């Protein structure tokens, strides 16, 4: 069942299981439980590489201080370089709204920290492709640069 | 069913006559009543058993996840009754499984599919829960069990019984109708298997040339060790004869009651240590009716 | 013919300006004595975008094959990211037991397109400013002899 929520979440077929109850049975000391789990991870394999496929690698940059600076006037635009510097010098306070928010920390120990949010709806990265290249996106890795 | 005491003199007559035939066969097939009565009971115990409940959760269990278009049901069913019903081969639990089909035993008609929509909707493996549908879910498993005590005691090959499981007609069963484990049916599947013994290592031809329509008079004279124009003119006589059902060249060798009779007036003449034509003179006397001249 | 450059056809392509080249104009197979090999064939195709991308930004590109059906599932598109000797994988190797994207396609037969999503001017598309300034396109073929 770990290989089956590995399964799981390299591909997205949190619905497909294979692992089956029956392995097990009392009446008969459990023989040959071992050969009912081999099949099922021969089928597991098998569905798993019938199923694989190349995925095209793709890399984007995010600017933040363009994806605020740019923000929909129904929230309030900033720029990073008048508010980090305020809201450092007073300790306090908050820029933005919703999700894209850029303020410290609300638990005892994050009082000192301050935290600059961003959604990935705001991001709208799937907008940069055809949708008939492929119907999910999904992230490899995520690099920061400061 | 019929009542001894508004009974007909001819018709007593015959019910002496098959009590005698059948106390006889049992008497020569080492049988006893109860065992005769238990392969032809046509009711079935309805109470679970710890033998059926591990067939139930050995066919839940194996089944799980089938597709009905990729493969047949019954074939993919089979490998688990074989196991569970305790069977040497899986071919035999497959016919057993299409006779039970036929048969649709049970108060309640049950086949293949219904059984396996009940175990995949209604039924928790390793619990004790009352069911409305249990009883006859125990009935048909009995009826299984039964044609497994059925195939075993006639002693027939595996594949004549696939042939009288699927074509009864090549048997000479009532046309279009599920084959019957009557013990009238009983003593004629004992029959044919001692009639294949007795074939002995021809039995492997014969058999083939009798599943195809190409069984014919001098193939079965060299496989019995007999005299080709004696198959051939007893076979005569029956045609001439007036049998029920009627023997046709057609069927002759087709059919299993006409092998049946053919052999029959063989044994009744080899008997009396005449032709078939010395039967044939004797039967003509007739001399106590008002039939015929 | 199939040396065209033209916008994509398809619904959400329409955006899309797509250049097609055929392999039979690059007459590759001219390139060296016949007795050398009769077959030919792709290893790996590079390509590299010589625009003027700025700092933290990027093209988005697509080069694809013509025929789909040879080809193992998913090896038969790449996408640049950064279009500098860019393959569309993050790493390559060579001794990986992956087919890399157009591994085995003939040199003599075959279509290749290059597509640059959201090209229209009139969309406001991301790339337009920066195609503009988009000169000349290389493909680097590594094609092997045996």
């Amino acid at each position: 069942l770990m290989a089956e929520q590995a399964y799981r979440w390299e591909l997205n077929d949190d619905s497909a299981r294979f692992i089956k109850p029956g392995a097990w049975q009392g009446t008969y000391a459990g023989l040959l439980a071992g050969e009912t789990l081999m099949l099922s991870l021969a089928q597991m394999e098998d569905a798993h590489l019938k199923r694989d496929k190349r995925a095209l690698e793709v890399e984007r940059t995010v600017s933040l201080a363009e994806v605020y600076a740019g923000l929909p006037k129904d929230n309030g635009p900033f720029s990073l370089a008048q508010e980090i510097d305020k809201l450092v010098s007073q300790g306090s306070g908050s820029a933005g709204s919703g999700n894209n928010n850029l303020a410290f920390g609300a638990g005892t120990d994050t009082k000192t920290s301050l935290q600059a949010s961003v959604s990935f709806a705001d991001l709208k990265i799937r907008e940069d492709y055809p949708a008939s290249l492929g119907k999910i996106r999904r992230i490899k890795q995520i690099s920061v640069t400061l | 069913k019929t009542n001894l005491s508004a009974i007909s003199d001819k018709q007593l007559a015959t019910l002496i006559r098959k009590l005698n035939t059948i106390t006889s066969w049992l008497h020569t097939q080492k049988w006893s009543v109860f065992q005769l009565f238990i392969m032809t009971s046509t009711s079935y115990n309805k109470t679970l058993t710890p033998e059926i409940k591990n067939l139930l959760d050995t066919v839940y269990h194996g089944l799980q996840g089938f597709d009905k278009d990729k493969a047949d049901l019954l074939h993919v069913m089979a490998p688990y009754i074989a196991a569970t019903l305790q069977l040497s081969s899986e071919n035999v639990a497959h016919s057993v499984l299409l006779w039970a089909d036929k048969l649709q035993p049970g108060d309640g008609a049950m086949t293949a599919e219904k059984f396996w929509d009940w175990l995949n909707t209604k039924y928790t493996p390793g619990s004790s829960e009352a069911v409305e549908t249990q009883e006859h879910i125990v009935q048909y498993c009995q009826a299984l069990a039964q044609l497994e005590m059925v195939y075993h005691s006639t002693g027939i090959n595996e594949n004549a019984f696939r042939l009288f499981v699927t074509k009864p007609e090549m048997f000479g069963a009532a046309t279009g109708a599920a084959p019957a484990h009557d013990a009238l049916s009983l003593i004629m599947l004992t029959r044919f298997a001692d009639w294949v013994n007795a074939l002995g290592e021809k039995a492997s031809s014969v058999l083939a040339a009798f599943e195809a329509n190409s069984l014919t008079a001098e193939q079965l004279a060299d496989a019995m060790n007999l005299d080709a124009n004696l198959l051939l003119q007893a076979s005569i006589q029956a045609q001439n004869h007036q049998h029920l059902p009627p023997v046709t060249p057609e069927n002759a060798f087709s059919c299993w009651t006409s092998i049946n009779t053919i052999l029959q007036w063989v044994n009744v003449a080899q008997q009396l240590n005449v032709a078939p034509q010395g039967v044939s003179a004797l039967v003509g006397l007739d001399y106590i009716q008002s039939m015929k001249e | 013919g199939n040396n065209n450059l033209a916008f994509g056809a398809g619904t959400d392509t329409k955006t899309s300006l797509q250049a097609s080249v055929s392999f039979a104009d690059l007459k590759i197979r001219e390139d060296y004595p016949a007795s050398l090999g009769k077959i030919r064939r792709i290893k790996q195709i590079s390509v590299t975008l010589p625009a003027l991308l700025g700092p933290y930004q990027d093209v988005q590109a697509i080069l694809s094959y013509g025929d789909k059906a040879g080809l193992a599932n998913g090896c038969e598109a790449l996408a640049v990211s950064h279009g500098m000797n860019d393959s569309g994988q993050f790493q390559l190797d060579f001794n990986d037991g992956k087919f890399l994207p157009f591994e085995g396609i003939a040199i003599d037969q075959g279509t290749l397109t290059l597509s640059f999503p959201n090209a229209s001017m009139p969309e406001k598309g991301k790339q337009a400013t920066m195609l503009k300034t988009l000169n000349d396109i290389i493909l680097h073929i590594r094609y092997t002899i045996k």
